[PDB]
């Protein structure tokens, strides 16, 4: 009948604790029982690989839907806890009254073992750990005002968490959807693009227009939080709103009529940052979401469902083919509607890419009240979202490779774009290799050249703004374009989207919130290094996807799998030739890439933006503008950045920042610890274990689960894990400790 | 190039000859085992040194041993 | 329409006939280059190649070298170029010895010892002379103004 | 067909650490170390293919191929001994009204082709040659 | 480890403050801050944005070493 | 009799023309799509098929795939630059995994792996323990 | 052998760059060279030792010379 219908099987899986007591039930091999320690590790590594646990897409699909509900439940509990801790263990009320002086804190340590030192004198007759997630600013923007409200949102969160968990159980054990239900992309997109995003934005705009905007205006004006009317009061008494925004008097009459102009009071396109709080005007944010909402809702009506009108994605994809691309995009629809791994690849890459964009756009255009001046929170958020993004992007590549090895079928892909790509893979990889070498030699060479020149007493031969100069002309041009846009290419706007492009210095509390950021030779040099790092990462990852099934060296790599240790010592050596290993190596380069980016942000900002400005025009940046002539050499980074900005962590003992010092050291230890897994091999360890077991046997006792050394692949994984934790952890402490002081 | 040797502990499981990626091993008639067959390495000039054969042997210690040695284009798996 | 086809109609060779690989433009340019052109003797082939490469090499040294701002900068640039040409010539000599051997017969085949030696000689003369020409040209630059 | 063409190579097995020439020789008789590309109207790799107007891609012009007819011959020559052993055993087992090994071969291979002949047990052969 | 111990102990003795080692050598942070960090100031300033001294060669080699070490990885 | 393929950059190189080359042949009952070791997809012809590769392993890998299609009549040859051809697999007409009377043992040692001689004993001899 | 690793036919007959790399790092393992008798081994080692001694003395000579010609000993 209808193309789109709901098909669900009742009572699919019985709920019992029997399987719980039978570890390894999901796998046929593991189910037999443990005979060596490898079984234990394999149990945990194959837990969520449903494709290998079952051969039916319906079953795999059912598990994924329910598992997702589980994650949602966890996320809800997390958010709930944060709000609760902000209601019972925080100084929000005090901060709300004096946001500039009091420091945000929402965690308190018990008075055990001198750990109390960690409870700092943040302010407002309160002692606790200074948090840096930015909760206080967000709550202020929403218009919380009280701590009772925080408690209630916490309760809502707990309730929501439970509902999600029930949903997971219900849709797996009692009402499990069939495969036909899952395979309805057009419907899903229509619903998710119009309901989840469109209605979501519209609903949020409602809160912002009726509750947040009015309260925040009063707060900024000076009204004491206790004197601001309760949220419900604004919703009921239109007169009160009319006082603040003199258009609510007209009511919704202007809206139904075409006179949307009358609502210019609260819907505006001002641009720039609020002078008092140093954040984007909420009026603009309200119009933003309202506009986006309309767009999303309209977009949700593009695909056919059950009424004839609409587009069928298959047709659109197949029609787009050209002279240089054979059958074009034929075959892609089936792939994306019959392979979860393929979908995850695209979705995961885009999600990670978004996080990176959020990081850039959220510092240049501060979105929350009193966020820019809080340097600690700004740095924390930028770095956090930069990392999340990197991991996700690499993950997308990984799952893309899993697709090629597990779901790719030659029959369904003849002369399509995918086939043609795999037919000239040598050309693609060869060229990218060259691009990477070119960029790397030229970009890093600049730094080495400068180091040598400065050391040889020849400063006039360096690539600097005072010698041979490499100016970023293109970027400088775009900046000017964006600066002059308000009033020209953007006539109805009133100010620059960001003061970074150009403008005046916005200061809040004697501290600089935003200032024009200029680009010179040093910036050129660093930006091109970023390009090199990203390009190399792509090379490793793309090579893995393209050569996943076969290679000149190992023609039958596909049969070996996605995660095999090697093929042997032959052919000169075939170690680490799997696609999994390419992901393994890619993560190391992603670490390098992101590390450089976050360091660039930290030094540039502390040198050319952040700081204090006097009543008159005197700007004193935190580091003093050293970036221009010091970041052009490697010695400069080691001395004027790492060595100098690390004075805080190393001298944190005896203070509330002591934890960071300990973690800094601990992270270094873990990083080094990992190098033993990354440089050694299973053979040595297995033999050592044999001798150790001899001792236990000599005393008449030994485990039946014979002790064995970690697999080759696991060894690499353990090493990478500790390596990443240690490296990121070290910077984490370094940044946070430094930031607390600079703030 | 490489040297592959078979020992008397073979049981004629044929698993090794079914794993070689370059047809270096064969099953020849023999009387020392119940199966009445033993493995041989007639074409070691095509051994790449993968050691897949060894991984397939079921005997306590490999009855088929591959000792890596002189390297040629064939043994180094060079298509170029 | 397919603008990419198997090279030489061999579906199994490791190459493809793309617009870049096999277009009238590419074919024409490569056919008339000194290296592959028809009729040129080994010496002349080297000469043309050398004349071309020497002229553009004096620039980098002259404008970005250690003594660029010195009055004798151009002279220094010339000397540097000559040095680089010598290094490259050593390479050519050594390559020929290893690739071709010690006694040859075919003759007039760039790929023989005698022909290679002649080719190398041409390169040296052309390169050094070309660099000198650039020195003379860069000594006084025309503004082409009426 | 020179069955020893491959064996007749320049490779010399070392004392210890080398499997040897094996069954079909360890290396090609010809040396891969040939020259590079040459100008139009010239040849480099001995019996190379003229690149015509595109000498740069001459190495992509195939000159080495397999004739299907010739393919049959190589199959027969390299498997001659095996066929001999097979027919010999068939002869040993008191063939019905046997004639000559060669004659029997022709008769037995006239039917059951040649490949099938090579893959058949003496028992099956005798059953087949009952007539 | 052996060489670090000898150097730091002697450095403090030569400097006239044997106490620094005596008290800060008990925990790891001391070694990092009062030895590696404190005594690296002359080296990292062999060549700076303001000039150079005879320790420039030693400064350059220090960075050179880090490169080779990491390249090994 | 070449299968239908549109070309790839993963085909053979100079070695195939100056050192050595390989070729596989088989017969099919239907036109079907297979994946070639070089990279890509091709359609076999209804009948005889011939394909050239640069390595024996590449050829034998394809044979494995062919067996899935229920094709067991494949033959592999090595063509030298001068035109000489060597029949390589199935060498005696019978696949190696099946014992064929008439095949002699090679490289066989009549003792357990642990009975090989001690390295010191064969010092300054040139032979190895496993060849001793 | 007729290639770079004259002491090893195996490496010499190698068609790759390994021939060069390994020949350099297996040069002083005289005991494993093709056709090595114990007598020759000892004799070659003895001579090699003379060379090492010479290098040590040349090194010492240089220090004295450079200090004397370009130093401030007096
Ligand atoms: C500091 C340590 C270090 C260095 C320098 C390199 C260097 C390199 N890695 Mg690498 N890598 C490292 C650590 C390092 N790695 C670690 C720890 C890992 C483990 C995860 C890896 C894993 C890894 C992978 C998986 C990949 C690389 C790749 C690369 C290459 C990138 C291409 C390039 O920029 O060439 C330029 C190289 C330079 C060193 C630039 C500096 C050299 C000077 C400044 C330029 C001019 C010098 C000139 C050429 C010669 C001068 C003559 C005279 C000095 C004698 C390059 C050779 C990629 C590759 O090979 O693709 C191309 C690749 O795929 N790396
Ligand atoms: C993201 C979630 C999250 C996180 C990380 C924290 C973290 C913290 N909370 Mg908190 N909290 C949360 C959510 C969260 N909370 C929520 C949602 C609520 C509302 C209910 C609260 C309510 C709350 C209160 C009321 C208090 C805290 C406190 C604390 C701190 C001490 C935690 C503690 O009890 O240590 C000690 C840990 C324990 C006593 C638990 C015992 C350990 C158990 C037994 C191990 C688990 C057994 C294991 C799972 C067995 C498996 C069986 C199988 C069936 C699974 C710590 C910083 C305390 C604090 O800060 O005091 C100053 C405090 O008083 N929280
Ligand atoms: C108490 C209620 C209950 C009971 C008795 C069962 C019982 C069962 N479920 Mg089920 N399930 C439930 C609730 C329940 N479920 C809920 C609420 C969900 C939604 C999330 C699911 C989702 C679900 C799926 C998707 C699958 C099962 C499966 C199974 C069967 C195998 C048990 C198993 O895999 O052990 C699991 C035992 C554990 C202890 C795992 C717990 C792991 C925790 C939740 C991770 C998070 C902990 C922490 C927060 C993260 C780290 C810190 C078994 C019949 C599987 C099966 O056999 O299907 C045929 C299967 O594929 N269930
Ligand atoms: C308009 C209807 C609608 C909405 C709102 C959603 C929303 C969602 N779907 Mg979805 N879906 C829909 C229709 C819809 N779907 C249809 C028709 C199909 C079949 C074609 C699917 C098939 C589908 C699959 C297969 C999956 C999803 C998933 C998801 C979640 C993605 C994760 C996320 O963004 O977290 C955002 C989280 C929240 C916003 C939390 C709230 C979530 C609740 C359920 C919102 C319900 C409305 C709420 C009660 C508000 C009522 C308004 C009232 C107050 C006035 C998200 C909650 C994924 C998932 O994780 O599911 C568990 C997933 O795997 N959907
Ligand atoms: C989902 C979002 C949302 C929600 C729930 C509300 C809800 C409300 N709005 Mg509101 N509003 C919204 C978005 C929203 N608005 C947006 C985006 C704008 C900008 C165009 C406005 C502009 C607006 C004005 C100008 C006024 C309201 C008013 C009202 C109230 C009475 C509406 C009415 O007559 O009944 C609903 C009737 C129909 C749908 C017909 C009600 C509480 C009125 C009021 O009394 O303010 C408190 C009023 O004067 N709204
Ligand atoms: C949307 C996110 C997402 C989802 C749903 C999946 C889902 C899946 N991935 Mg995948 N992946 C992702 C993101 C994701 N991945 C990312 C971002 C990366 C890049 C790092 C990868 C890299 C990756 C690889 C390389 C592999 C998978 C595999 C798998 C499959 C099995 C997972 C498994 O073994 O479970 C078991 C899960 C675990 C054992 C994880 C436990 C957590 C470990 C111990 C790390 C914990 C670190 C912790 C945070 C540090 C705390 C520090 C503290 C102690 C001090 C499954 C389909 C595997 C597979 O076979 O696919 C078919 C596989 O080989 N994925
Ligand atoms: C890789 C990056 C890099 C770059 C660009 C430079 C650049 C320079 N260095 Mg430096 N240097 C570097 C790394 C680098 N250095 C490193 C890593 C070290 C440490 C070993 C040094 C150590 C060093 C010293 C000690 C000195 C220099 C000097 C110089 C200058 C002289 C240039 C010269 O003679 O080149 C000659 C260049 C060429 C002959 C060829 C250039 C490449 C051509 C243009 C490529 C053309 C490609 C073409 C477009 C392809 C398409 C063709 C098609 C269209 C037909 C110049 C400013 C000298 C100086 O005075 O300093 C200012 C000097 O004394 N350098
Ligand atoms: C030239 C003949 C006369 C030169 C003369 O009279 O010197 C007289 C002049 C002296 O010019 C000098 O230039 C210096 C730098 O500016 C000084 O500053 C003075 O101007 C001046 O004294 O010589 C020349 O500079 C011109 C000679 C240029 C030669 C052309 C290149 C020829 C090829 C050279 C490479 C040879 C290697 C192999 C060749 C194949
Ligand atoms: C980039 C320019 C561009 O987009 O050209 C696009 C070019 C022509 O595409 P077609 O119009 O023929 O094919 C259309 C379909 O692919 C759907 O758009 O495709 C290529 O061949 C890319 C070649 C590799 C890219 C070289 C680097
Ligand atoms: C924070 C949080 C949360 C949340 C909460 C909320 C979110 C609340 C709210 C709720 C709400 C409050 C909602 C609302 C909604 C509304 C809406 C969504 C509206 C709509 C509209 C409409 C539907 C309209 C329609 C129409 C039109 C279009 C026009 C004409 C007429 C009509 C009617 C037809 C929770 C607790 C969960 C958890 C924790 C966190
Ligand atoms: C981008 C492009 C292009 C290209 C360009 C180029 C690449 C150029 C180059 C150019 C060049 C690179 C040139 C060169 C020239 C050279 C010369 C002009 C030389 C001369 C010499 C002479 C004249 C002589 C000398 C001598 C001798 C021989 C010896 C004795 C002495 C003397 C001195 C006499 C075109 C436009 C096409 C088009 C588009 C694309």
């Amino acid at each position: 009948s209808k193309n789109v219908q709901v098909f669900v099987e009742k009572d699919a899986v019985e709920t019992s604790f029997a399987k719980w007591a039978q570890p390894g039930h999901f796998s046929r091999t593991l189910a037999k029982g443990p005979k060596t320690t490898t079984w234990i590790w394999n149990l945990h590594a194959d837990a969520h690989d449903f494709d290998s646990q079952t051969s039916s897409l319906e079953e795999v699909s059912r598990k994924i839907f329910s598992a997702h509900f589980g994650q949602l439940a966890i996320i809800f509990l997390w958010i709930s806890g944060m709000h609760f801790h902000g209601a019972y263990f925080s100084n929000y009320s005090a901060w709300l009254t004096d946001p500039i002086s009091i420091k945000q804190s929402s965690q308190v340590v018990w008075p055990i073992v001198g750990q109390e030192i960690l409870n700092a004198d943040v302010g407002g007759n309160f002692q606790g750990i200074q948090t840096t997630s930015g909760w206080f600013q967000m709550w202020r923007a929403e218009g919380i005002t009280s701590e009772v409200e925080l408690y209630w949102t916490a309760i809502g969160g707990l309730a929501m968490s439970a509902i999600m968990l029930f949903a997971g159980w219900f849709h797996y054990h009692k009402a499990a959807p069939k495969l036909e239900w899952f395979q309805n992309a057009e419907s899903m997109m229509n619903h998710h693009l119009a309901g989840l995003l469109g209605l979501g934005c519209l609903s949020w705009s409602g809160h912002q227009i009726h509750i947040a905007l009015p309260i925040n205006k009063l707060l900024d004006a000076g009204v004491s939080p206790q004197e601001i009317p309760l949220p419900h009061e604004f919703l009921i008494n239109r007169d009160l709103m009319a006082q603040l925004y003199p258009s609510f008097s007209k009511g919704l009459a202007p809206f139904f009529g075409g006179n949307w102009g009358e609502y210019s009071d609260f819907l505006t396109f001002k641009g720039g940052l609020n002078p008092v709080t140093g954040g984007l005007w909420l009026s603009d944010i309200a119009h933003h979401h309202l506009a986006l909402s309309v767009l999303f809702i309209i977009a949700g009506h593009m695909y056919r469902t059950n009424w004839g009108i609409g587009h069928n994605m298959k047709e659109i994809l197949e029609a787009h083919k050209g002279p240089f691309t054979g059958e074009g995009h034929k075959g892609l629809y089936e792939i994306l509607t019959t392979s979860w791994h393929a979908q995850l690849a695209i979705n995961l890459a885009m999600m990670g890419s978004l996080s990176i964009i959020v990081a850039h756009h959220m510092y240049a255009m501060p979105p929350y009240p009193y966020l820019a001046t809080d340097y600690a929170t700004q740095l924390s958020l930028f770095t956090h979202h930069m990392w999340i993004g990197g991991f996700c992007v690499v993950g997308g590549a990984a799952h893309g490779a899993i697709f090629m090895v597990r779901d790719y079928t030659p029959a369904n892909n003849y002369n399509n774009l995918l086939d043609r790509v795999l037919r000239h893979r040598d050309a693609i990889i060869s060229h990218l290799n060259w691009v990477c070498i070119f960029l790397g030699c030229h970009a890093f060479g600049f730094y080495i050249h400068n180091d040598t020149m400065r050391a040889l007493g020849r400063p006039q031969d360096m690539f600097s703004d005072k010698a041979i100069q490499l100016q970023p002309i293109f970027a400088q041009w775009i900046q000017n374009i964006h600066l002059l846009a308000p009033g020209t290419t953007a006539p109805n706007a009133l100010a620059t989207t960001s003061y970074a492009f150009g403008g005046d210095v916005i200061e809040v509390g004697g501290k600089i919130a935003m200032m024009p950021i200029k680009l010179g030779t040093a910036d050129f040099m660093v930006h091109h290094i970023h390009a090199f790092t990203i390009h190399v990462t792509v090379l490793i990852l793309l090579k893995g996807v393209l050569y996943a099934r076969s290679s000149k060296l190992i023609p039958d790599k596909a049969n070996l799998g996605f995660r095999f240790p090697c093929d042997g010592p032959g052919r000169g050596g075939t170690c680490q030739s799997s696609s999994w290993d390419h992901v393994f190596l890619g993560l190391f380069w992603m670490y390098n890439s992101i590390s450089v980016v976050i360091f660039h942000f930290s030094w540039k900002m502390q040198s050319d933006v952040w700081g204090t400005i006097t009543p008159d025009g005197a700007i004193s940046h935190i580091t003093g503008g050293n970036f221009a002539q010091s970041s052009i050499t490697i010695n400069g980074w080691l001395r004027d950045f790492l060595w100098s900005q690390a004075s805080q962590v190393i001298q944190s003992y005896g203070s509330a920042s002591s934890a960071y010092g300990l973690i800094f050291l601990g992270a270094h230890f873990i990083w080094a610890f990992s190098l033993m897994f990354l440089f050694s091999g299973r053979g040595y360890w297995q033999e050592l274990i044999e001798s150790i077991v001899w001792a236990h046997n000599k005393l008449n006792f030994a485990p039946t689960i014979q002790p064995r050394a970690l697999s080759i692949t696991q060894g690499r994984a353990v090493g990478l894990a500790h390596y990443l934790l240690g490296g990121i952890g070290t910077t984490w402490a370094f940044f946070l400790a430094r930031a607390i002081s600079i703030t | 190039s490489h040297t592959v040797k078979i020992y008397d502990t073979c049981i004629g499981c044929t698993q090794c000859v079914r794993a070689c990626p370059t047809d270096v091993l064969e099953m020849v008639p023999w009387d020392g085992c119940k199966s009445g067959q033993i493995a041989s390495s007639p074409r070691v000039e095509d051994c790449v040194g993968c050691k897949r054969c060894e991984t397939a042997c079921p005997t306590d210690f490999l009855s088929v041993r591959v000792y890596l040695g002189a390297e040629t284009t064939r043994s180094l798996g060079l298509a170029y | 329409a397919n603008f990419i086809k198997p090279y030489n109609d061999d579906p199994f060779v490791g190459h493809l006939a793309t617009p870049i690989t096999s277009s009238s433009l590419t074919r024409a340019l490569l056919k008339n280059l000194p290296a592959y052109r028809f009729g040129l003797t080994p010496l002349l082939r080297g000469l043309e190649i050398g004349l071309a490469h020497g002229y553009f090499l004096i620039g980098p040294f002259a404008q970005l070298g250690p003594l660029r701002n010195s009055d004798i900068g151009l002279l220094a640039g010339f000397l540097s170029t000559i040095g680089l040409i010598l290094i490259l010539t050593l390479g050519l000599t050594i390559y020929g010895a290893a690739a071709f051997g010690q006694e040859k017969s075919n003759g007039s085949e760039l790929q023989t010892k005698k022909s290679w030696d002649q080719f190398k000689g041409g390169f040296f003369v052309g390169a050094c002379g070309s660099a000198g020409f650039a020195f003379i040209c860069l000594s006084s630059i025309p503004t082409f103004a009426l | 067909v020179d069955l020893d063409y491959g064996m007749k190579n320049s490779y010399v097995p070392a004392t210890g650490g080398d499997g040897g020439q094996g069954q079909f020789g360890a290396q090609s008789p010809n040396d891969w170390r040939v020259a590079g590309t040459s100008p139009v109207g010239e040849t480099s790799y001995a019996g190379a293919a003229d690149g015509g107007e595109e000498p740069w891609f001459a190495e992509a012009i195939s000159t080495v191929s397999l004739d299907l007819q010739k393919a049959d011959e190589t199959l027969k020559a390299f498997t001659k001994d095996a066929a001999a052993f097979k027919i010999e055993e068939f002869a040993a087992e008191k063939p019905y009204g046997f004639t000559s090994s060669d004659a029997a071969m022709e008769e037995l291979v006239g039917k059951l082709g040649y490949s099938k002949f090579l893959e058949m047990s003496t028992k099956q052969l005798m059953k087949t040659w009952g007539t | 480890w052996v060489t670090f111990y000898w150097h730091w102990k002697h450095m403090t003795i030569w400097g006239g403050n044997p106490g620094q080692f005596d008290e800060s050598s008990n925990y790891i942070m001391g070694w990092l801050r009062d030895y590696l960090w404190l005594n690296s100031s002359p080296l990292i300033n062999g060549y700076n944005p303001f000039g150079m001294n005879n320790l420039s060669v030693w400064s350059w080699m220090f960075l050179f070493g880090h490169l080779i070490w990491a390249t090994g990885f | 009799p070449f299968p239908t393929f549109g070309g790839s950059t993963g085909g053979w190189l100079r070695a195939a023309e100056v050192e050595e080359k390989y070729a596989i042949t088989w017969t099919s009952t239907k036109e079907q799509i297979f994946e070639m070791p070089t990279g890509g997809a091709a359609i076999m012809r209804n009948g005889e098929n011939l394909l050239y590769l640069a390595r024996k392993e590449q050829c034998l890998a394809l044979s494995t795939q062919l067996r899935t299609f229920k094709i067991n009549d494949y033959k592999i040859y090595r063509i030298f630059p001068s035109g000489e051809v060597q029949y390589l697999h199935p060498k005696d007409g019978v696949f190696p995994e099946k014992v064929n009377p008439g095949r002699t043992s090679v490289n066989s040692r009549g003792f357990s792996i642990g009975k090989n001689p001690n390295p010191a004993s064969i010092k300054f001899s040139g032979i190895t323990t496993y060849e001793s | 052998a007729t290639k770079f690793p004259k002491f090893s036919q195996a490496l010499a007959q190698d068609p790759a760059t390994r021939r060069i790399w390994y020949g350099i790092a297996t040069a002083h393992d005289l005991e494993a060279h093709d056709g090595m008798t114990e007598e020759n081994l000892y004799q070659k080692i003895f001579a090699s030792h003379f060379g090492h001694l010479a290098i040590i003395f040349l090194w010492t000579s240089g220090n004295l010379f450079h200090v004397a010609w370009q130093g401030n000993f007096e």
